[PDB]
């Protein structure tokens, strides 16, 4: 079958140097004259930089002198004026040109810092540019007589050369001879040459830079390029549509600079040609040659030379080298508690009009409306039917809302609209904690999935309900936020004598019962019968019943929780961890739809408990230690004491100042622990006999223990003394703040207070831009990489024990190994009994089994260590998601990855946000210390120069490695003892790279995993060990070949590319000619570095340089990768569209 | 800032060296800036703008 | 309306495919060659292709067979129509 | 604010208001990530494509949308091929490949 | 020191100096460099603290 | 005692950091250039960066620079070039011009007895002259006028 012609779906893209005759192909005529319109009728001037004959008419249909203006006549070029009747959007397609007098350089090859045709040609810049400005004359091909070949020469040295050799002997200057120059080259006699040179002379410094350029030659060669495209003679006029001379109001017309630039070049041109045939002198021609040399540079990038400027506007005008979408809206926001979690309160006129095309098809689809225009019409007089209509449209179809900074994919959630009076979009609640968003103004924007296949997504993907759980851990996000944990912590509670205490009821029902007809407190301990149950039979729940004591409260509770979940969950006090872990335990127990609907049932009940609960906020509910004026004074008496001191001249300066600041500094704490004490159990209450006491019903109180909001700091900060200030210079004043809020501030506490408020200030707005931007590097450096392979079934993995930081347990072993699927088969204490069967995924089941037995570690397998080339296999990654399954095939983590550890980055302060940046950069630290290169005894050599030289003694090899280690810098080696490679020959921070390369690949990806993780950790931040996991995959992606047989020695090339060609000739090939390299390790911004498709480089990367050194290879993207995708516009290579593109991959390079 | 003449530090940060710097600006209402600037190696400089 | 996609995500396990599935029988139902497999409760074609996933009755090779017996259904009926071809000859 | 279908810019055809009916909200790159991690790629190439950038893709569109099918034929985004015509217009060559 | 730094050595070789500082890639003249200079600082025209 | 580029590069390098007003001063007073700067922060840049995260690798990105050092005279910006290629002519004497122009007349007057010297080109103003009197042509398109 004939393969194909016309537009069909294209494959890939390919990108290269122009033909002066293939840049005649795209141009359908000569613009050989500077003039744009006829300035009295706008119609354009015939061949000028706007034509209708060259591009295209200026109406649809419609000749310029209007001989055929019928949309019969179409493929007629008028005989008048030569002008095929066709859409003027052709008028945006169709090219031009303008063939050029004299030759003319191109100025992002020449000077692009890869001066293209200077390393082409190993000519130096300055040489190249005196030449082309006629500055001095250049040999070509010299033959045998005197001269070099690229050898440059003056005016007399040539006059005087020319005069002894007429003939044999060659030379020109300016364009001319740099593309004679180009031309002559012949590639295949240089590269033969290069070969036998780079085979003869033993230097680093010869075949270095001979191997290089052997390298590029034939590179350039394979391309299909030809140096001779670098000159240009031929010069491309861009469509007119792209840069519009449209009018505007008040007569006044508007272009765009492109014109005044083109004009330029034209102009220069002509007269160029004139100058040509009036045979001026030398002196002249070479100038207007310098001219449109210039012209021609200023039209394709301005930003190199003198940056030429506009008519009249002293901006410099823009040239060649230098997303709105429809169905869309937003507004401020509201609660609506009601809603279901599964549904957001749209506006009625919003919804009307972004629905405005399917209310008309709906509205003509059942004949209410003749036509679409009467549809319109009766929309638009808003007709009392339409709305029923548009609650027809609304129903199934679900839309999706966005809020401003949008960091983890939750940051967009799929909802089902529900019709609103008001302009306010209605919010869920429990929502309003993935979002980030307050109700204290932001906005929120909406999207229409127009197409079936976004509806789909939207319900099956970006829904509400689908997501219940963090992408960075497993804990829920649909957690509870304020007013709900606070009515869930006062109607589940006990206080020590209530209405109905010790009394006995049947079951929750009559409990409610006794509650809501005020014979009983909602909160009184009391013994009832329930009803639990359990699913622990197989797939079977089993029912219980048994006396409970518990509160009226807590059993009225009871009635929400669901089947098989315990008692014992609702009988605590029911904070919001506690809360939280019920929502969680629901979900690893019953399912996803009982949680949903449970979760709805706890905010619902929140609210209502909380609004009944009457609980509130008055001046007295903050209470001030009647021992804080005592401490104060105590304190202010060692203050005089150090200060007594310091008179006598006891006590030096500094050590005063530490003293004082340390007494203040501790009697903080004390009025702290004092205000503490007495709003914690200050409540004394009687039971049938003389005291009690409880934990303090306070209102405040309440709401820092539950968790609802507020926190020891802040009450600290209401009712003790607040801290100790410190000034700009950031020294901590001595003198620190006695009074706190309820009292008042004077003058001085108050403007010592400012600083710290505006630093504050700043410091988080500045926090937000560097997240972000961390957030930037690290998509960067993943996003393509996704779920490609099912398993890739390697036993590899690394081994996953409890932190055990310092004292007991840092992080538990459970939750490293949680979701995770094992390595190999592990055992109990005694053997032949696997309890985890090689590879399975480790669920809550399984590591309670792994925890009822006294397991101590698990090999588990990770993304760093998957044999799956080009992706990650389902099977090493994990199960983690929005569900509690294993990831499914194509979805893309780099994305989620990146997204999950820079969104809490906010949250985040040697240490901070900048250590984790540093840390994921590999950034060698200040002042590091050096590992042991090999094992075995070692010894202190020769002496002092700038180096202390540190000779190594391997007991069986060689000892070839001395290094030599700066003696100014004390060391800790023991001299006269053996130490083990990567041991400490001295203290301090260690570079990642000396960790890889010296310890191992796992020794690395842990000690990167475990820094970051400390610094989120130890800011009390959740992010699982996969996510880092990933980065580190992608940081250590490359890799340096050492020994040969296949690819060359030095270069730094895929460890999957590498890998793929040994394990490729392992086998078959050479019987194994299978070259060793070794990992390593790059840091994230330089990673992202590397990327095969030049479209996705051409976006972050700096543009020109990119496009540059890609055209002159030829550079051929077959996409494949997200961000090209996204750019081209088409499906992305990952989720639902993987299907799409594996067929289509598999389709090609195939029969 | 107010017209007249200003001494400056720029004490750690430059070239690393602990050694501090200083120098002195004039900076008039309307005119060039006269600047004054030492280095490491003790060598008074001077720059106009 | 389908408040949680879990069974049907349950029946077919990619969850991509759930959507790339029932996107092509919302398709069969929307602009109409056919008709619904389970009672319409006004649930528009998304929500009843979704129902018919996790009714179990439709599915990749399912719809795939279906659409390969309904090439040969009206394969049957050009029958003499395009054998009436052989001017080619 | 809201809009379904409003004018469009001229140099690039992208939803722009004129009338002081408003232009459609820009989705940004953060957007395209979201819709990354998220399995929903027809969803954003509706979303870059025919919601916004694709001078057919908009009508030919809304005339399913109205006759009661969803469905999209994307073509290709104008925006790039604006950049194809810029690119173009320089000595370089940019072709498409294969079928 | 400085001084050792000085590649100048008269009024006239510094003023030179200065003017090539100020006006690179052209060529220096005596009435340039004196007016340019004394215009600088000690014009009451192009230059005031008020 | 003197190679200029070198110190502020090896500087720049044992600093790990050079503020973006640190090389303008620093640079040799042969490369002034205001859009110099732009593509060598890039190749500072690459290889221990300070704009005021990069690639190890250096290499060609300080032989290169050499090569931009080398590359620092020829300010480019034509009306530069010209005005001193021009400003090489010497000016012409008030008698040099008399002789330049007697020249001149030598030549044409030499070309023109030259055409007069060719029978075609009597015989063609003939045939010419015979078309103007037939009214196939015009006085303007022959002649502009004889000496008169
Ligand atoms: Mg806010
Ligand atoms: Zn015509
Ligand atoms: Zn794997």
């Amino acid at each position: 079958l004939k393969a194909q012609t016309k537009t069909e779906e294209f494959d890939a893209i390919k990108i290269a140097l122009a033909s002066p005759d293939m840049i005649r192909s795209w141009s359908f005529g000569e613009v050989k004259k500077p003039e744009t319109i006829n300035y009295r009728t706008f119609k354009p001037e015939r061949d000028g930089l706007f034509c209708a004959r060259i591009f295209g008419p200026v109406k649809d249909y419609e000749c310029l002198c209007g001989k055929y203006k019928r949309l019969k006549h179409r493929g007629v070029i008028c005989e008048k004026c030569g002008v095929e009747v066709t859409q003027t959007k052709v008028r945006r397609e169709r090219m031009g040109h303008i063939e050029l007098a004299s030759p003319t350089a191109h100025i992002w090859f020449l000077k692009s810092l890869p001066s293209r045709i200077g390393l082409l040609l190993d000519m130096p810049l300055r040489d190249i540019e005196r030449v082309l400005y006629f500055e001095s004359y250049v040999v070509i091909e010299g033959g045998m007589t005197n001269l070099e070949r690229q050898q440059i020469l003056t005016e007399e040295q040539y006059l005087d050369a020319l005069e002894e050799f007429g003939d044999e002997f060659d030379a020109k200057m300016g364009a001319e001879a740099i593309q004679a120059l180009l031309k002559s080259m012949d590639l295949e006699q240089e590269c033969e040459q290069l070969r036998e040179e780079l085979n003869e002379t033993n230097s680093e410094t010869k075949r270095k830079k001979l191997t290089k350029r052997i390298k590029l030659l034939e590179a350039f060669v394979q391309s299909g390029n030809k140096p001779e495209w670098m000159i240009l003679t031929v010069l491309p006029v861009l469509p007119p549509d792209l840069r519009p001379l449209v009018p505007l109001d008040g007569g006044r017309f508007a272009t765009s600079d492109l014109n005044d630039l083109y004009r330029r070049v034209i102009n220069r041109n002509n007269r160029l040609k004139r100058l040509l045939d009036l045979a001026a002198p030398d002196i002249i021609v070479r100038n207007e040659k310098r001219m449109l040399q210039e012209a021609v540079d200023a039209l394709l990038d301005n930003g190199r030379r003198g940056r030429a400027i506009t008519g009249s506007n002293k901006r410099p005008l823009k040239s060649l080298a230098d997303k709105r979408v429809d169905y869309s809206g937003r507004s401020v926001i509201t609660v609506g508690p009601y809603l279901r979690l599964h549904q957001c309160g749209l506006p009625k006129k919003m919804a009307l009009e972004l629905f405005k095309p399917f209310i008309y098809g709906k509205l003509e689809l059942r004949g209410l409306a003749t036509t679409i225009k009467a549809a319109k019409k009766m929309v638009e007089r808003e007709e009392a039917v339409v709305w029923d209509i548009l609650d027809e449209v609304i129903r199934e179809h679900p839309v999706l809302l966005n809020r401003a900074p949008t960091l983890h994919r939750l940051g967009i959630q799929a909802f089902e609209p529900v019709l609103i009076e008001g302009k306010a979009i209605q919010l869920h609640p429990l929502v309003c904690a993935a979002y980030n968003a307050d109700f204290d103004g932001d906005q929120m924007a909406v999207h229409v999935p127009l197409t079936l296949e976004a509806q789909l997504e939207a319900r099956a993907l970006m829904m509400s309900t689908n997501n219940i759980l963090s992408p960075a851990n497993g804990e829920p996000i649909i957690v509870p936020s304020q007013d709900v944990v606070l009515g869930l912590y006062y109607m589940t509670r006990d206080c020590v004598n209530a209405k109905g205490e010790g009394m006995v009821l049947t079951g929750p029902k009559e409990a409610e019962r006794l509650y809501r007809s005020g014979l009983a407190s909602l909160h009184a301990r009391v013994k009832v019968r329930i009803t639990e149950y359990e699913k622990d039979a197989n797939g079977e729940l089993v029912a219980k019943t048994s006396l409970k004591d518990t509160t009226v409260g807590r059993a009225i509770l009871w009635m929400i929780v669901p089947k098989g979940l315990p008692y014992s969950i609702v009988n605590q006090a029911l904070g919001k961890k506690a809360i939280s872990k019920m929502l969680n335990t629901c979900y690893r127990i019953l399912g996803l739809k009982p949680t949903v609907i449970f979760a709805d049932q706890i905010m619902y009940t929140g609210f209502a408990y909380a609004a009944r609960s009457g609980a509130s906020v008055g001046i007295d509910d903050m209470v001030i230690p009647e021992k804080k004026h005592e401490i104060i004074s105590e304190a202010e008496a060692e203050v005089a004491e150090i200060q007594e001191q310091f008179q006598s001249g006891l006590v030096t300066a500094g050590e005063r100042y530490n003293k004082v600041i340390d007494i203040w500094a501790a009697a903080n704490d004390r009025v702290s622990k004092a205000m503490m004490d007495n709003l914690q159990t200050e409540t004394v209450i009687n039971r049938d006999g003389q005291e009690e006491k409880q934990v303090s019903f306070n209102s405040i109180y309440m709401m820092a223990d539950s968790g609802a909001r507020g926190s020891a700091a802040q009450i600290r900060q209401l009712a003790g003394m607040r801290g100790l200030m410190a000034k700009p210079d950031g020294s901590i004043i001595e003198t620190p703040i006695t009074a706190n809020f309820r009292e008042g501030l004077n003058v001085l506490q108050y403007f010592i207070s400012t600083h710290g408020a505006r630093k504050g200030l700043a410091d988080t707005a500045l926090k937000t831009a560097n997240s972000g931007y961390l957030t930037r590097r690290l998509v960067d450096v993943a996003q393509d990489l996704v779920v490609t392979e099912d398993d890739c079934g390697t036993h590899e993995g690394i081994m996953m024990t409890p932190v055990i930081e310092g004292g007991d347990v840092k992080e538990p072993l459970r939750d490293r190994v949680l979701g995770r699927v094992t390595a190999e088969d592990v055992l109990k204490p005694g053997t032949a009994d696997i309890l985890v069967p090689r590879n399975t995924l480790l669920h809550e089941q399984w590591c309670d089994l792994l925890e009822e037995n006294s397991v101590d570690a698990v090999k588990v397998r990770s993304v760093v260590s998957c044999d799956t080339d080009f992706g990650v296999c389902a099977h090493c990654y994990g199960r983690d998601l929005a569900r509690g399954h294993i990831i499914n095939k194509g979805e893309a983590i780099g994305v989620i990855a990146a997204q999950s550890i820079g969104e809490p980055g906010t949250q985040l302060t040697t240490g901070g946000l900048p250590r984790v940046a540093d840390l994921f950069e590999a950034r060698r630290p200040k002042e590091p210390a050096i590992l042991a290169e090999i094992s075995g005894i070692v010894s202190f050599g020769k002496e002092t120069k700038g180096k202390r030289r540190l000779v190594i003694t391997p007991v069986d090899g060689s000892d070839p490695y001395e290094e030599m280690i700066p003696k100014w810098r004390q060391l800790n080696v023991f001299e006269g003892e053996r130490v083990e490679r990567g041991d400490v020959i001295s203290d301090g921070p260690e570079a990642p790279h000396d960790i890889l390369r010296l310890r191992g690949v796992h020794a690395v990806t842990r000690y990167i995993v475990n820094e970051v993780q400390d610094v989120y950790r130890l800011q009390g931040v959740k992010i699982n060990d996969k996510h880092i996991e990933v980065i580190v995959r992608q940081m250590l992606r490359k890799a340096t070949i050492v020994n040969a047989g296949s690819s060359d020695f030095l270069e730094g090339e895929q460890v999957e590319y590498s890998r793929v060609k040994i394990a490729n000739r392992e086998l078959e090939a050479n019987g194994k000619v299978g070259a060793t390299y070794s990992r390593d390790l790059l840091g994230i911004t330089k990673a992202s570095l590397a990327t095969e498709s030049f479209i996705s480089a051409a976006s972050f990367q700096e543009t020109t340089r990119v496009l540059t050194e890609a055209a002159v290879a030829g550079k051929r993207d077959e996409l494949r990768g997200l961000k090209e995708n996204v750019i081209v516009g088409r499906l992305i290579p990952a989720g639902t569209g993987y299907a799409y593109h594996q067929d289509r991959m598999r389709r090609r390079a195939a029969g | 800032r107010s017209p007249g003449v200003f001494f400056d530090s720029d004490k750690g940060k430059t070239h690393s060296s602990g050694k501090v710097l200083y120098n002195a600006r004039i900076i008039p209402y309307r005119g060039s800036w006269l600047d004054f600037e030492f280095d490491p190696k003790d060598n008074l400089f001077v720059r106009i703008d | 309306a389908r408040v949680t996609v879990q069974d049907a995500v349950e029946k077919i396990g990619n969850r991509f495919d759930l959507v790339l599935v029932a996107a092509r029988r919302a398709r069969q139902m929307q602009v109409g060659g056919k008709d619904p497999l389970v009672p319409e409760e006004n649930d528009k074609t998304t929500v009843i292709a979704l129902r018919e996933i996790e009714e179990g009755l439709i599915n990749n090779q399912i719809l795939d067979v279906r659409e390969r017996q309904e090439q040969q259904e009206q394969e049957a009926a050009e029958l003499q129509a395009v054998t009436a071809i052989a001017e080619g000859r | 604010h809201a809009r379904s279908t409003g004018s469009y810019s001229l140099v690039t055809q992208q939803p722009l208001g004129g009338k002081a009916q408003f232009g459609g909200q820009r989705f940004g790159e953060m957007e395209v990530w979201a819709l990354e991690a998220y399995g929903a790629a027809y969803t954003l190439q509706e979303m870059l494509t025919v919601k916004s950038d694709d001078v057919n893709g908009r009508t030919k569109m809304y005339k399913n949308i109205v006759d009661g099918n969803h469905q999209m034929e994307p073509g290709m985004p104008e925006s790039f091929n604006v950049l194809l015509k810029e690119i173009r217009s320089l000595g370089i060559n940019i072709e498409l490949e294969d079928e | 020191e400085t001084l050792r730094v000085d590649p100048t050595n008269d009024r006239l070789s510094a003023l030179v100096e200065i003017y090539r500082m100020m006006r690179p890639g052209e060529p220096p003249t005596r009435e340039a460099a004196e007016s340019l200079f004394e215009n600088l600082f000690f014009s009451e025209d192009r230059y005031d603290l008020s | 005692p003197q190679s200029q580029l070198k110190l502020l590069v090896t500087r720049g390098k044992e600093q790990g950091y050079l503020t973006y007003a640190e090389v303008n001063d620093h640079l040799p007073e042969d490369i002034v250039d205001s859009d110099q700067i732009e593509d060598i922060i890039q190749m500072i840049n690459d290889m221990g960066i300070q704009v005021m995260n990069t690639a190890d690798e250096d290499a060609a990105e300080a032989a290169a620079q050499v090569l931009s050092s080398v590359e620092s005279g020829r300010t480019t910006d034509p009306v530069r070039m010209y005005m001193r290629e021009m400003g090489t002519v010497e000016l012409l004497t008030r008698e040099g011009e008399i002789d330049i122009a007697k020249r001149i007349e030598d030549g044409i007057n030499q070309v023109q007895c030259s055409v007069a010297e060719y029978p075609e080109a009597i015989t063609y103003l003939l045939e010419q002259y015979d078309r103007v009197e037939a009214e196939e042509a015009r006085l303007s398109d022959l002649i502009t006028g004889f000496v008169d």
